[PDB]
């Protein structure tokens, strides 16, 4: 049995075309199309808040050109 | 875990001014 | 149609127990268990080289406590 | 794309001394 370390890196910006009525999951689903990360392994953040899958972008005042942050969440 | 919580804290911090 | 930005972040270290005979894919499969990233969306790097899925850790002189780097690769 | 190639270059660079 061999022990190694893996340092994970991601530091990129992606643009999404979405609707205010979209849930955080529908956003997580668009993200999954780009980066392949399962939505249940994405933690989305905006303006100091962690975003909840069942709630909509409109519920967080996410608007045109808002910057969301995506943290990869291990399993 | 400790790493994930510290990263979460870092990114929440960052989003306060990068939104 | 609304436009938003998603900034992706990952900056963590993971430990893997592997075998020198393991392919980069078998490593990518252990990684996928932890972080959920599909292996075909992982770019593994070691010591300035990009690692090839069909070749083994032994082929790159990956040994005990080697530090591999994982770059998330979009789709 | 340009971002991915620049990140790839950054990480290859990093791995030269972090291995
Ligand atoms: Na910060
Ligand atoms: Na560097």
């Amino acid at each position: 049995a061999m022990q190694i370390f893996v340092r994970t890196h991601a530091m990129r910006t992606d643009v999404l075309e979405v609707e205010p009525s979209d849930t955080i999951e529908n956003v997580k689903a668009k993200i999954q199309d780009k980066e392949g990360i399962p939505p249940d392994q994405q933690r989305l953040i905006f303006a100091g808040k962690q975003l909840e899958d069942g709630r909509t972008l409109s519920d967080y005042n996410i608007r045109q050109e808002s910057i969301l942050h995506l943290l990869l969440w291990p399993r | 875990g400790q790493q994930e919580e510290e990263d979460l804290q870092r990114i929440l911090q960052l989003s306060l001014t990068e939104h």
